[PDB]
C-alpha cells in the first residue's frame, strides 16, 4: 500500500511486479512448505534472499536509420498515433509498431523533434543481455549459517555472517567479471565434497564426472569492515573456495544489510535464535512412551 | 528533549509505591513443587514396578510342560499346586492413587485462581473474524505474524533489488503500463512503498471497504472517482480486463441532448428580449394616451 | 499504540459523523471525513483524489441563472409599464369624460 | 491525536513519521515480542530509547 | 486469469486451448485419480509433460 499519496503509482509498479517474481519464479506452494516448517521444527528461519544474473554478450544486427524533418502531415499523424499507442498499450506497441517509426519516437522522447526515418544500411551491436533475472528465496540450513554471536539480539546489529553453499563452476561462470582466482581451484578431480562443517542432503559419494558441473563447497563471509580505514564500517562480501579467495565487493543490494531473515517460532528474551516447540514438549514424550511400552509389554509378554 | 532518563520501565504486576514490579512465578511457588512432586511420586510407581513379568510357582509345571508353555503350545499342569490363573501371575502396572490425581487437581485449581490464566485472521480483516479468536487461536496467530513478517522482509528485499535490476523493458512488459523511476538514493528507506502478504479475508475485506467507499462518495464527487474504484473492485476480483474498459472510459456527449440547451439558452434570452420589447410597447402606448390627453384638454 | 478494533471504532465514529452533519455543512468538511475514512482503509490515493477536489461549474446551468435573474427583472418592469400604460388610459377617460360634460 | 484544533497538523506529521520509524527502522514482530516476553516473565520491562 | 489489460485476448485463447487439450485427449478422470494416489501412497508425484 502506498504511504503518502504520490506513492500509489511507485507502489501498484511494485506489487505487480513482485507479485510476479513471486508467482512465475519462486514456486510459493514449496516455499511457505518449508517456511512454516523449517520454523516449526528448528526454531529458527534464516533464509538468503539473493538475486540470480545471468549476463550473455550476444552480438545483433541493429538496422541504422537516417532521419529527415516531417514534412507531409500523414507523417505526423502516424507519429502522434505512435506516440499514443506506446502510452496506451506499451505491448501493443512493441508488436504493432514498425522500426523505422519506432526509431522515429524514440529520436522525438529523446530530443523533441517530429522526425521520420529512412533505413540506411545495418550495423552489428553488441548487447549485454540479461537472460536471467530473477530473485532468489531459499531456505537455508542452520548447521550453514554462523552468526556473529555479539549481536546481543537485533540481526540488524550483526557485523558478520558466513554461509556455506554447493557451488559449481557454472554457476560461478553465469555472472562473470565478478570472481577472480577461478584457475587456482581444482575443477577436474572428481573428488567427492568433504567439508566436516557444511550438512546436506547430497549423497557423500556424488560427484559430478564432467568438468564444469562439479560440486565444491564456496563460503561466505557477509559482513562489516572498514575499508577506507577511517572507522567508518562498510559493508563488505566475500566468498572463498577451499584455501583461495574469489570473491571481495561492497555489497551489492540497495538495502545494506546482511541478506539473510530470521524469524523465531518461539521469541527467545532478548536473543536472536527463538526456541522450538520440543522444548516444552520434553519428558512428556518420554513418560508417555514409556507407558505405552509397558501396556505393549502387558499384553505381549503374556499367554494368549 | 524530554531531560529525562532514557529508560521506561513496566511492572507486570506492580509492587505497592516500589519501582520494580513482581513476576508471575512469585505466586505460583510451591504449587510447581507440590504438582512435580506428585507427578514424580506417579511416574515412580509407575516405572520401579514390574510390567509382563510372569511369575510361575515353584512346582506347578515341571520340565518340558513349562518349555511347552513358553513356545505357545497347550500345556498339562499339575492340579495339586494350584490353579493357573490365579498363581503363574502376571504382574501389570500398579493402580494410580485417586491421592495424587485429587492432589495434581487442587494444585492446578489453586494455581488458576491465585493468577486468573485458564488453559484455553491475519490483515485488515473484518470485525466478525477479528472477534471470533477464542484462546490457542491468539496463540497460533502469535506465530502466524512472525513468519508473515519473515515473508514481508523477503518481500521488501526482492521490492529493492528490483528498482535497480529489471530494465524498463522487463517492467514495461510484465505490467503494460508505464514505467514509474524510482530514486536509487532513497532505495535504502522504503518511503513510499509498503509491503505485506495478501490472504483471501483480506481480499474480502478490501472489496468490502471500497464498496462502502462508492457507496459513501457515489453522489458528491464527479464520474472519475467512483469509476476508478469500481475498476479497483473488479481488479479485486481477477477481471483484468473490465479494468480498462472501465477507467479509460469517456462518457461520450449526445449531439441532441447538447443542441437542445442551446436551444433552450437562445429562448430565454429571446423570452427576455420580447417581454423588454413588451415595456418599450407600454411607454409607448402610454405617451400616446398622454398626447390624446392633451388634445383632448 | 492503534489496534484493529481501534481502527474500525474510529472508521465507523466517522461513518456516524458523516451521517449527523453531511446535509447541514458544506461539501469540504464532510469529503475531507470521507477521505479520512479513506486513509483508515489503506487507500492514499483516494484520499488526495477526494481532498483536493474542486467542483467544477456548469458554463450552462451557470447562465441560466443569470437570464433568469434577468427574466425576472424583466417581468417586474413590465409591471411597471403595465401600470403606466393603465395610467395614462385613467387620464384619457378623464379627459373625454370632461369633453363630454 | 491533536489536542486543541491548532495541534492537528503537527499530530498528523508526528503520527506519520513515528509510523514509519516504527515499521522500516525497528522490527515490531521481535520489539514486542521480547517487550511482553521481557515484561511477564522478569518483572520488568527496562528499555533504552537511543 | 489475465495479468494486465492487454493480456486478456490471449489469456482467454490459452485457457480455451489448454480447456480442451484436457478434456478431448487426456482423461481427466484417470489422471486426477492416478494423481492424488500417487502423492499421498509414494510421497511424491514425480509427472513428465511432454
Amino acid at each position: 500500500t502506498p504511504v503518502t499519496w504520490e506513492d500509489e503509482q511507485a507502489a501498484r509498479q511494485n506489487e505487480l511486479v513482485l507479485n510476479y517474481q513471486f508467482r512465475t519464479q519462486l514456486n510459493r506452494v514449496k516455499l511457505v512448505d518449508d517456511y512454516v516448517h523449517s520454523v516449526c521444527d528448528d526454531g529458527t528461519g534464516i533464509a538468503r534472499v539473493g538475486w540470480e544474473r545471468k549476463v550473455v554478450k550476444v552480438k545483433q544486427d541493429a538496422p541504422v536509420f537516417q532521419m529527415y524533418p516531417v514534412e507531409t502531415e500523414e507523417q505526423v499523424q502516424i507519429l502522434q498515433q505512435a506516440l499514443d499507442l506506446q502510452a496506451q498499450n506499451p505491448r501493443g506497441y512493441e508488436e504493432q509498431v514498425a522500426d523505422d517509426v519506432k526509431e522515429a519516437v524514440n529520436y522525438f522522447n529523446e530530443t523533441g523533434e517530429a522526425t521520420y526515418a529512412i533505413q540506411t544500411g545495418t550495423t552489428e551491436v553488441e548487447v549485454e543481455k540479461a537472460v536471467v533475472n530473477r530473485p532468489t528465496v531459499e531456505m537455508l540450513d542452520p548447521n550453514n549459517v554462523v552468526i556473529d554471536p555479539s549481536c546481543n539480539g537485533d540481526l540488524d546489529r550483526a557485523l558478520f555472517a558466513v554461509v556455506s553453499f554447493e557451488t559449481c563452476k557454472a554457476d560461478l561462470l553465469k555472472t562473470p567479471d565478478r570472481y577472480h582466482n577461478l584457475d587456482k581451484i581444482d575443477w577436474e578431480s572428481s573428488s567427492p565434497l568433504t567439508d566436516p562443517d557444511h550438512e546436506s542432503k547430497t549423497p557423500g559419494d556424488f560427484q559430478f564426472r564432467d568438468a564444469m558441473r562439479k560440486r565444491v563447497i564456496a563460503y561466505e563471509y557477509w559482513g562489516f569492515w572498514d575499508t577506507n580505514g577511517d572507522g567508518e564500517l562498510k559493508p563488505i562480501v566475500a566468498t572463498w573456495i577451499g584455501t583461495t579467495l574469489i570473491r571481495m565487493e561492497e555489497n551489492p543490494y540497495p538495502d545494506g544489510k546482511l541478506p539473510f531473515v530470521l524469524v523465531p517460532y518461539m521469541p527467545r528474551k532478548r536473543e536472536l535464535y527463538g526456541e522450538a516447540d520440543a522444548e516444552l514438549l520434553g519428558d512428556n514424550q518420554k513418560i508417555l512412551g514409556a507407558t505405552m511400552r509397558g501396556m505393549i509389554d502387558l499384553l505381549g509378554r503374556s499367554a494368549n | 528533549p524530554d531531560g529525562k532518563l532514557p529508560f521506561v520501565l513496566v511492572p507486570y504486576m506492580p509492587r505497592k509505591r516500589e519501582l520494580y514490579g513482581e513476576a508471575d512465578a512469585e505466586l505460583l511457588g510451591d504449587n510447581q513443587k507440590i504438582l512435580g512432586a506428585t507427578m514424580r511420586g506417579m511416574i515412580d510407581l509407575l516405572g520401579r514396578s514390574a510390567n509382563g513379568q510372569r511369575a510361575y510357582p515353584k512346582g506347578m509345571l515341571d520340565t518340558l510342560n513349562r518349555r511347552r508353555f513358553e513356545d505357545g503350545l497347550d500345556y498339562e499342569y499339575n492340579p495339586q499346586t494350584g490353579n493357573p490363573s490365579q498363581a503363574i501371575i502376571e504382574h501389570k502396572f500398579p493402580e494410580l492413587p485417586q491421592s495424587a490425581i485429587v492432589m495434581s487437581q487442587m494444585q492446578n485449581q489453586e494455581a488458576e485462581a491465585l493468577t486468573g490464566v485458564k488453559a484455553f485472521a491475519y490483515g485488515d480483516v473484518a470485525a466478525g473474524i477479528r472477534g471470533a479468536l477464542d484462546a490457542a487461536s491468539k496463540r497460533e496467530m502469535a506465530i502466524l505474524r512472525r513468519l508473515a513478517k519473515g515473508m514481508a522482509d523477503i518481500g521488501t528485499k526482492i521490492c529493492a533489488m528490483n528498482a535497480v535490476f529489471l530494465s524498463e523493458t522487463e517492467v514495461v512488459r510484465i505490467t503494460n503500463e508505464e514505467y514509474v523511476t524510482i530514486n536509487r538514493e532513497d532505495l535504502k528507506g522504503n518511503f513510499d512503498i509498503e509491503v505485506d502478504i495478501n490472504t483471501a479475508e483480506v481480499d474480502n475485506q478490501k472489496s468490502q471497504d471500497l464498496g462502502f467507499m462508492v457507496q459513501t462518495i457515489g453522489n458528491t464527487v464527479d464520474q472519475q472517482v467512483t469509476l476508478k474504484l469500481v475498476a479497483r473492485i473488479a481488479e479485486l476480483k481477477r477481471m483484468p480486463e473490465l479494468a480498462h474498459e472501465l477507467r479509460t472510459w469517456k462518457p461520450e456527449p449526445d449531439p441532441m441532448e447538447e443542441q437542445l440547451k442551446q436551444l433552450a439558452i437562445q429562448k430565454a434570452q429571446l423570452e427576455n428580449q420580447k417581454l423588454q420589447s413588451e415595456i418599450a410597447l407600454n411607454e409607448a402606448k402610454v405617451r400616446a394616451e398622454d398626447a390624446k390627453k392633451d388634445m383632448t384638454n
